[PDB]
């Protein structure tokens, strides 16, 4: 075999590159940042109709001001979320304040390369970290198993990512309302998803300064789905 | 086969190919020399000027251990620095326990055992440097050369790097022509000449000369770098001999 | 300490050791979980190439983790004991610190976390086990059924099966289980569970185990005759 | 580094099997056959020694049958050296339990712990598994007489009658044929010897190639006695059933 | 080929392929330039984005009030190494009340990178660094390679197409070295230097990153509208 | 065939790494010889200094382990010095722990045990050296004990090691067949050194100058090496007879 | 027996206004009945518009100030040069002090 | 803490434990239950150092409950008492020992017999017809030596226990705020509410 | 650095063989012949002293070793492996027995401890098995005289008489014809010398043969007097002269 921390001749770490292929097999997750808030949406993708879809938990709270969506080997995310929550709460204990979204993301990304021969392999999951702080406002971050994180105005990860990202390139502008962003996530999710999109196989969420991080009800999302279908038929 | 894929494995000859492969990395490096003299030692090295952008006199390669030992090496420069860092730890613990500064033969074996230890296991790589070093102690002057295998001997003169054969030939002439001995100031001048003569084997890029010395009379038994007037005088002596 | 990274990514983005652990689950005897309106029933296949068995003392396929939660599995039997032991210890530890027994979701989340840890720790192989975890939360009458697998993912199921020929029994459950109307009684739930196993098993003799869990720590295992009555009744309705 | 020479003893095959466990079982299938039969009033342990030499000291010898405590014994099939490591661990475990609870250890508890140790060597540590299969014969006041078996995988099961080692397939068919539930110890003794005699790879079954033991309540009133048979006693029991 | 499985193996010609592959990761990285006079030292870095929706990966990191670096290659490795430099600078201040000499900073990075090239299990760092600073002996510029080799220079550049800027600085050597007591001109020279490494893309406002340290100037970084002056 | 890379058994029950360490023994192309007198133990070894730039005084394969014990090595100098430092440390510790000087045979056993470990443990390679220990033991008298990479060791009446060891061995055998005794029947160590050089000359068929040889001598309460002039004085005595 | 504590005397005083705050302290440093220094400052500017004094045992006082000053430096490094607010400084200093709960800094601290 | 008593009669073990929790010059609680059910037919009462008592009791409870779930079986009172003794015997040579004294009342279902064990913080175990920890024993042992008979009923045992509490309420310096009485027999553990 | 070999070097092959143990037994087969014979009032263990050179002093190399005053050991296979096993065996007799019970271990239990050590070299990380088979002869009060063989696997068997190494197949057959349960110690020594001559090729005398017995207590070899219960070692190494005396009436 070969070392886990081995470089390829092109100057890339084999294991990190291979974990990126695992993330491409994952279910789609989309995030859009606006000046009214950040929206996070995911494809649930139940493997069987007997599986109770509301137990599928791919959008997750880190703190009141920070939320997170995932794609790939979702079991790998549990310890990442556990670290994120502890980092967030610990900072509040040490400094009597909310921790910056970027600082949270950097802390999660410090775990990433702590593998070798520390854990035995990189994480097989990518994270979309969305939040708000007083300094830099509403932010969306894409955290990879390489230990790298980019800030995004909008970002898609998972199987339908490259098609959804191209769509986000056209649709995003700096004046989007929260409602406009919600519909846009639903629209792009419906495009790249295999099965037909409804309130049971897709989930929405947002983070606002006023109300913090909220996962939407299936009733609330269903109305946004109905509002979306009516608007596309209206021209 | 496959005997050369792992360090510390004997080939059917009884050889450790990984060490021999480390020697190839040394042969690829720049030339460095050592000349033993009447009451001390002189070290010199070739510094290839890769670009105009290199700050002259500011990428120092010769290293001091304690206050009386000088070290220079050819090959993988980082590996040489690791060896000197160990040498400094060894010398510090010797002086701590025994008070007196570490004798040169004692210091030579400390490096030797440490380098030899990196040929015992497959979980470490051999050192990619040959190190020329020495100084003055209670028994006078000593010059040593240490190789990747851990092998070292005492030398009248020593050379390693890409121009080692040219430098060795020039060293042998000095030993033959001066049976009684060479003076410290003379050895500095000769060191400059030999580096310039050994530069013929690396003549694409032009170079920068660096010299150091330890002498009982000239430097009071301490390691010092040759700078300014004494350096330029040595450079001029070397320039006159190539033409 | 033995450090080797045994679970690693391959060029196509798969962790083969985790996937090969799923094959061990596929080899294991079939296990099924069905939850009714007021109960959960765990059914388990027992292979009949082993006669001269002593069923009094042979390890049962369904294990009590606490008085209100049970765990069945498919895959390596030896591996399952390690998960069951850890789960039982966590159950008592939870009662000690929180002063309340575990929820079925929590107990599942713990067992699943253990399984995940063995997929990115050096010197260990993943568990060759998938589990069905069923029960009722303290002071709650809503039935709970969860499934875990070697990778570490877990989820809730109205009805689910694991092990060999589980795809056949899953097919059966997918058309015979109505979400709008789950088996209203204990009898209905046991029958649907026995029916589903009879698609795969062989004889309904000493090949099927059935365990019924009801609210407030009410767990009982059915005997041969009790199960045999379901087998006899189902076959007579079939000849039509 | 050392990765080059690692056999990876604790990994899955593409089919989901443990290479080293399977190969250890293959090793055990060449070891001398051992049989356990559980009767209503006792248990029989019978085992065939591996091809004996005439100069072997037979009376002061122990290869197959070992005592764990006064109520529990084991029959061994596989590497003897590996078995003794596990036997000493099992002996200590029994004493730990007795020290803790002031009661003799229940048979299953001892069997589970020994089987858990075997399991560990298949999941972590990078070491080869123990090439041993045990037949456990014992008594406690909960389940009475019990037979168990464990193998290199760390999996254990309970039995009325069972064989390990060589020719288990043929041995099990013969036991399955003549065994019944109301059987007595003296009948079980005969069944055990008859089965070995038919499945043996030797020319004829003799006293010097056998180890034998019984666990009866045939002491005086409500207590259990372990009888590891002496050479002459095996010679007599072999004549009494008419095998020699 | 057969000798690139790990860092602990020499090839038959005496090469360390894992170290060379780490060196390759720097070549794929975005260009960054370093240059100095006798009074100031300047870093200029071209930042890279994932797409038009993403931010531009930050290339410059502050280590102390008098020292900092720019990165090309694996960014997490730069974070580890910069953190180590922050600690070493800090140790020197707390224990000796002494600002860490830029030369010692280079020696410390060399030795930290070296240890990862001689032991089993580890890997070389996959990033190159350009360290600038102002200490008791004036302005300095260092080039760090993950082989362990650290080199003091008047000017240099690393990353993709760094050869263009490196040639330019080699021509401009006599000019920019004497830009003393003038920050904006030294930066202009560095911005013109990095322009020799551009292809199809030009320097925009959220693309350019500049840092400066000097005699009466703490290490400070300029991004966004603060670099519009230099386009 | 990874059984040839580490110290595990081959199908024929051999350890190839141990065997290849034996071949490393002759890499220096030097022959050594040891004999016993009445009062002394003499060891001699060839001294080849090919490079003119070497300081000949630093080129040595004979080591003073303790005041009483000397050791000559056949094999590469790095492994030779490794063995020498360990032997010195072991002999020093023995004296501290047990209150008396470590005997030559006990040190030989100890170094042989260490060598055995490298043949059984995988992470440690064998040292490519053969170690010949000499002394005048206070109990056993003149003593020669020799260690190899297999971890084997034994006492000797006399011994030889190197590429042309067999020629020297038979030469010594034939002398002891003739003399009918276990040692050199000589009073002074000077003449035992002369015997050693004489019989090495006959066996190898070469003449020696003062710089072609290296001599170690063990007497009661001290082991010492000879200078070039001490050897020259010895060479003159042989020539004038 | 060695006593790891001493008393360096002096006194400090803090008052807050509407849009300002003062932190005052005398410059005398003493042991027993002797004066060590007539001018040894113990009120320090720690950056981010925070002034601090740790009065009592001067060695502990200097150590604490030194650690807090360092904490401000790393707060910038780790949180994008964000200004450390006075309330966050206060909470941070609590953890510095309580970290040595069983071998305390022998000082009264005011920021 | 302070007063814990135990009486083994014909068919049951009766434990009586004081209700007071006092700290300084304040009775903080007068309804404290100084007991834990280890298994359906095994009850343990405890007294000693504040904090240590409950921490030890619950730690033992967790272990016995763990054993019960693992083996699907109830340990005998003798087995439980030996486990508890060993834990205390370990504890006494620890850096900080558990300063807890216990009584274990259990009904052995295999023997159909009540059993009472007295164990102190040193790990000193004895099986007794009646037991007490602390200063209580200085009054109750002599009283029970006189009035106790081995063939008494549960009702006779309760009257015998009333006699002990009355004596303690007369001669003890501290107000222990009465006792909670619990009975262990073939049908398990139940509490007497009116005592 | 550090021992990275934390994994087994002996593993099961598909056929079920343990390769390294088999290969260790092959090394034992190449080894010089040694044997043991049990008499009614003693035990004899013997082997050939294969000299590496005539300049070597074969007295300094002991193939037969005292483990306790009543237990001795001989081997076939790799000498260095045997030497370190004797060191460990002597120590374990003290640490795990004499320092606990104030007396020496019985033969079977010391054998059991050596067997354990050899088994661990078959399973532990980064080691090969020992390349030796041992024959251990001894006496203890409650078991009398005994003779055990220990193999590289860690297995041990009690023997009336046996041989191991080079010509073990022929030597075992020879011993089967001669051994009876009434042999006196002197008769067993005689048979041992006869059996060994078949496998020895060159010189056959007291200097090329090594032989020791476990028999009567030797008060003259105790080194002190005054304690009645201490009566001396039952292990005795026969001298070169004592062997030659018996080779005349051969
Ligand atoms: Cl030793």
């Amino acid at each position: 075999d070969r070392g886990v921390s081995t470089f390829s001749p092109e100057g890339r770490l084999f294991q990190v590159e291979y974990s990126l292929e695992a993330i491409k097999l994952g279910s789609t997750a989309i995030g859009i940042a606006t000046k009214e808030g950040v929206v996070l949406g995911v494809e649930k993708r139940a493997t069987s109709p007997l599986l109770e879809s509301d137990s599928i938990e791919k959008i997750v709270e880190i703190d009141r001001h920070i939320g997170c969506a995932m794609s790939g080997l979702t079991a790998d995310a549990r310890s990442m979320i556990e670290h994120a929550r502890t980092a967030a709460v610990t900072h509040n204990l040490y400094y009597d304040e909310d921790i910056n979204v970027e600082s949270l993301t950097q802390s999660v990304c410090d775990l990433a390369l702590r593998f070798g021969e520390l854990m035995s392999r990189p994480f097989g999951v990518a994270l979309l970290i969305a939040g708000h702080d007083a300094d830099d406002g509403y932010q969306l971050f894409h955290a990879e198993p390489s230990g790298t994180f980019y800030r995004y105005n909008a970002k898609a990860i998972g199987s339908g990512s490259e098609g959804a990202q191209a769509e986000l390139l056209n649709e995003w502008h700096s004046s989007l309302t929260l409602k406009e962003a919600e519909l846009l996530v639903l629209k792009i999710l419906k495009q790249v998803m295999e099965e037909k999109l409804d309130e049971n196989n897709a989930q929405l969420s947002c983070i606002t300064k006023q109300d913090g991080f909220k996962i939407y009800d299936n009733e609330k999302t269903a109305e946004l789905i109905k509002e979306l279908k009516e608007k596309e038929a209206a021209e | 086969t496959g005997y050369d894929l792992s360090n510390s494995v004997f080939s059917p000859d009884g050889r450790n190919f990984q060490v021999e492969y480390a020697v190839k990395a040394v042969e690829n490096g720049t030339t460095s020399i050592g000349i033993k003299c009447n009451d001390g030692v002189v070290f010199a090295v070739e510094k290839l000027i890769t670009s105009k952008l290199l700050v002259p006199q500011k990428n120092v390669k010769i290293q001091v251990v304690d206050r009386h030992i000088g070290c220079v090496y050819s090959g993988l420069i980082p590996d040489g620095r690791h060896l000197v860092n160990r040498g400094r730890e060894e010398a510090a613990s010797f002086k701590k326990l025994y008070k007196t500064p570490i004798p040169i033969p004692a210091f030579a074996d400390r490096l030797g055992q440490y380098v030899q230890a990196h040929t015992l296991y497959n979980s470490v790589r051999p050192f990619g440097v040959s190190t020329i070093f020495g100084g003055v102690d209670k028994n006078g002057a000593h010059l040593y050369m240490l190789e990747p295998s851990g092998s070292y001997w005492g030398y009248k003169g020593a050379a390693t790097g890409k121009g080692r054969q040219s430098a060795k030939a020039e060293l042998e002439k000095l030993v033959d022509h001066h049976p009684e001995g060479l003076s410290a100031r003379e050895a500095v001048k000769q060191a400059a000449k030999i580096i310039y003569l050994a530069h013929e084997d690396n003549k694409e890029k032009d170079f920068e000369l660096e010299i150091s010395w330890c002498s009982l009379s000239e430097t009071n038994g301490l390691h010092k770098f040759v700078k300014g007037d004494l350096l330029q005088e040595a450079i001029d002596f070397a320039q006159k001999e190539i033409n | 300490g033995y450090d080797r990274a045994l679970s690693i990514f391959s060029p196509d983005g798969h962790i083969f050791q985790v996937e090969y652990a799923l094959e061990a689950v596929k080899r294991g005897t079939c296990a099924v979980g069905v939850k009714g309106k007021n109960c959960v029933v765990l059914g388990c296949e027992r292979r009949s190439t082993l006669k001269l068995q002593d069923t009094r003392i042979t390890p049962s396929k369904v294990s009590k983790i606490d008085s209100h939660v049970v765990l069945s599995f498919s895959g390596l039997n030896a591996d399952s004991r390690i998960l069951i032991e850890k789960a039982r210890v966590e159950a008592q530890s939870h009662r000690l610190t929180l002063e309340d027994p575990v929820t079925v979701e929590y107990l599942t989340r713990y067992v699943a976390g253990v399984q995940q840890r063995y997929t990115q720790s050096g010197g260990v192989r993943p568990f060759g086990v998938s589990t069905l975890i069923a029960g009722f939360d303290p002071r709650d009458d809503e039935p709970k059924l969860y499934q875990t697998e070697p990778s570490g993912i877990y989820s809730s199921w109205s009805a689910q099966t694991i092990g060999r020929n589980s795809k056949t029994v899953r097919e059966f459950l997918e058309k015979n289980y109505d979400r709008k109307e789950p088996p209203a009684t204990v009898e209905e739930c046991v029958k649907l569970t026995v029916r589903s196993l009879l698609e795969v098993v062989q004889t309904g003799a000493k090949n099927i185990e059935i365990t019924v869990v009801k609210p407030d720590s009410d767990i009982v295992a059915l005997s041969s005759e009790e199960i045999n009555q379901y087998v006899t009744q189902i076959e007579q309705e079939k000849q039509e | 580094g050392s990765r080059r020479y690692d056999s990876r003893t604790t990994i899955f095959s593409p089919e989901g099997r443990l290479y080293q466990v399977e190969y250890a079982l293959e090793s055990i299938s060449h070891a001398g056959t051992a049989i356990g039969i559980m009767a209503s009033d006792g248990i029989v342990l019978a085992a065939e020694r591996k091809v004996t030499s005439t100069l072997l000291e037979q009376d002061t010898s122990t290869e197959k049958l070992y005592k764990l405590n006064d109520k529990i014994a084991v029959a061994v099939a596989g590497l003897t050296a590996d078995a003794e490591i596990l036997i000493n661990t099992a002996r200590i475990h029994a004493q730990n339990y007795l020290k803790t609870y002031n009661e003799d250890i229940p048979v299953e508890i001892l069997v589970r712990r020994l089987s858990d140790i075997k399991q560990g060597y298949t999941q972590h540590g990078g070491l080869r598994p123990f090439g041993v299969s045990f037949i456990y014969a014992g008594y406690d006041d909960r389940y009475g007489y019990q037979l168990y078996t464990s193998n290199p995988s760390g999996n254990y099961t309970g039995w009325k009658a069972i064989s390990v080692g060589a020719n288990t397939s043929a041995a099990q068919t013969l036991l399955q044929m003549d065994y019944k539930d109301d059987m007595k110890v003296d009948d079980a003794i005969e069944l055990a010897l008859k089965t070995l005699s038919k499945t043996t790879d030797s020319s004829a079954l003799t006293y010097d190639r056998l180890e034998f033991a019984t666990i009866r309540k045939g002491a005086n009133d409500g207590e259990v006695y372990q009888k590891i048979f002496k050479p002459q006693e095996i010679k007599d029991i072999l004549v009494k059933t008419g095998i020699t | 080929n057969n000798y690139d499985g790990d860092t602990v193996t020499f090839s038959p010609t005496g090469r360390l392929f894992q170290v060379e592959y780490a060196l390759e990761a720097i070549k794929q990285g975005s260009v960054t330039v370093g240059l100095r006079s006798n009074t100031h030292a300047v870093l200029v870095a071209l930042k890279r984005n994932a797409d038009e929706l993403s931010s531009y990966q930050k290339k410059i990191i502050k280590c102390d009030e008098h020292m900092g670096l720019s990165l090309a290659g694996l960014a997490p490795d730069a974070r580890v190494l910069s953190n180590y430099l922050r600690q070493q600078c800090n140790y020197s201040s707390l224990v000796f009340n002494r600002k860490l000499a830029v030369e010692r900073a280079g020696h410390l990075l060399c030795d930290k990178a070296q240890k990862n090239t001689q032991s089993y299990g580890g890997r070389p760092y996959g990033v190159g660094l350009l360290i600038i600073g102002y200490d008791k002996s004036g302005a300095h510029l260092l080039e760090f390679q993950p082989s362990g080799n650290v080199t003091e220079l008047y000017g240099t550049a690393i990353g993709a197409r760094s050869q263009g800027a490196k040639t330019y600085l080699e021509r401009t050597l006599d000019t920019f070295i004497k830009i003393d007591g003038n920050p904006d001109e030294l930066i202009k020279a560095g911005v013109e230097a990095i322009s020799q490494s551009l292809r199809d893309e030009s320097l925009t406002v959220d693309n350019l990153s500049i840092a400066i340290v000097g005699k009466d100037t703490p290490f400070t970084i300029y991004d966004g509208e603060a670099v519009a002056k230099y386009i | 065939g990874y059984d040839r890379h580490i110290t595990i058994f081959s199908p024929e029950g051999r350890l190839y790494q141990v065997e290849y360490a034996f071949k490393a023994t002759n890499q220096t192309n030097i022959n050594s010889l040891a004999v016993r007198g009445k009062d002394c133990t003499v060891v001699i070894s060839q001294k080849k200094v090919p490079d003119k730039l070497l300081d000949p005084t630093t080129v040595s394969y004979i080591f003073c382990i303790s005041r009483t014990i000397g050791m000559v090595v056949n094999g590469p100098i790095p492994d030779a010095r490794n063995a020498a430092l360990r032997a010195k440390a072991e002999a020093a510790e023995f004296r501290y722990k047990y209150g008396y000087d470590m005997p030559c045979d006990v040190l030989a056993k100890r170094m042989a045990n260490l060598s055995q470990i490298y043949t059984q443990r995988a992470y440690m390679r064998p040292l490519g050296v053969i170690l010949t220990f000499v002394s005048v033991d206070e109990e056993l008298g003149p003593s020669i004990y020799k260690t190899d990479p297999a971890g084997y060791y034994v006492g000797y009446k006399a011994t030889a090691t190197g590429p042309k060891q067999q020629e020297i061995t038979t030469n010594l055998e034939n002398h002891f067949k003739k003399s009918k005794i276990d040692h050199i029947n000589e009073e002074s160590w000077e003449k035992v050194v002369e015997f050693a050089i004489t019989h090495m000359i006959d066996a190898l068929g070469t003449e020696f100058s003062k710089n072609d040889l290296e001599v170690g001598v063990a007497t009661k309460d001290k082991f010492f090496t000879l200078s070039a002039e001490n050897i020259e004085e010895r060479l003159v005595a042989i020539a004038e007879q | 027996q060695f006593n790891p504590y001493g008393d360096n005397g002096g006194t400090i005083l803090g008052i807050a206004g509407e849009d300002f705050a003062v932190l005052a302290g005398d410059t005398r440093n003493i042991t027993d009945y002797s004066i060590n220094s007539r001018y040894e400052p113990k009120v320090f500017d720690c950056g981010d518009n925070i002034v601090m004094s740790a009065n009592g045992f001067a060695a502990d006082g200097d150590a604490l100030v030194k650690r807090f000053k360092n904490s401000v430096k790393w707060y910038h490094f780790d949180h994008n040069d964000k200004k450390l607010s006075i309330n966050s400084a206060a909470r941070n200093i609590q953890h510095l002090l309580y970290g040595k709960r069983f071998f305390p800094y022998y000082v009264h601290t005011i920021i | 803490m302070d007063i814990i008593l135990g009486i083994r009669v014909q068919d049951s073990v009766i434990l009586a434990s004081s209700k007071a929790v006092t700290r300084g010059i304040s009775v903080l609680k007068d309804s404290d239950d100084k007991t834990r059910q280890l298994s359906p037919h095994t009850l343990m009462s405890f007294a000693g150092e504040a904090g240590d008592t409950v921490q030890f009791a619950e730690y033992i409870q967790a272990n016995i409950q763990l054993y019960s779930i693992r083996e699907d079986y109830e340990l005998s009172p003798q087995a439980v008492s030996s486990f508890v003794r060993q834990e205390l015997a370990k504890s006494i040579r620890s850096r900080r020992p558990y300063q807890v004294n216990v009584l274990i009342g259990g009904y052995d279902k295999k023997k159909n017999k009540p059993e009472l064990y007295q164990i102190d913080y040193l790990g000193t175990k004895v099986e007794l017809p009646y037991g007490a920890h602390g200063y209580s024993g200085f009054y109750t042992f002599s009283l029970l030596d006189h009035h106790y008979r081995p063939d008494m009923t549960t009702e006779e045992g309760l009257d015998l226990l009333k006699l002990c509490v009355q004596e303690l309420e007369k001669r003890m310096p501290m107000d222990f705020k009465g006792v909670i009485v619990k009975i262990v027999d073939k049908d398990g553990i139940r509490q007497v509410d009116d005592f | 650095m550090t021992d990275r070999y934390s994994f087994s070097l002996t593993t099961f092959s598909p056929s079920g063989k343990l390769g390294q143990i088999d290969y260790a037994l092959t090394a034992v087969k190449q080894g010089v012949t040694s044997l043991g014979i049990k008499a009614t009032n003693g035990v004899v263990i013997a082997t050939e002293k294969k000299s590496s050179s005539p300049l070597a002093m074969s007295e300094t190399l002991s193939k037969v070793s005292l483990l306790t005053p009543d237990i001795g050991a001989v081997y076939s296979g790799m000498g260095p492996d045997y030497r370190v096993l004797v060191d460990k065996s002597r120590k374990v007799a003290h640490t795990s027995y004499k320092r606990i019970y104030g007396e020496y271990p019985p033969t079977k239990l010391l054998v059991s401890e050596v067997a354990k050590i050899m088994q661990e070299a078959t399973q532990s990380g980064g080691v090969r098995p020992f390349g030796v088979s041992l024959l251990i002869a001894g006496h203890d009060e409650f078991n009398g005289f005994s003779l055990y063989q220990v193999d590289p696997s860690g297995s041990y068997f009690p023997w009336k008489a046996t041989a191991i190494g080079k010509g073990s197949v022929a030597a075992k057959t020879f011993l089967e014809k001669r051994w009876n349960d009434e042999l006196e110690l002197e008769d067993a020594i005689h048979i041992a010398l006869l059996t060994l001559k078949e496998s020895v090729e060159g010189e056959f005398n007291g200097d090329t043969i090594e032989l020791a017995i476990i028999g009567d207590e030797n008060p003259d070899l105790l080194g002190y007097t005054g304690i009645p219960t201490d009566k001396g070692p039952r292990f005795r190494k026969l001298t070169s002269q004592e062997i030659n005396d018996r080779l005349e009436a051969l």
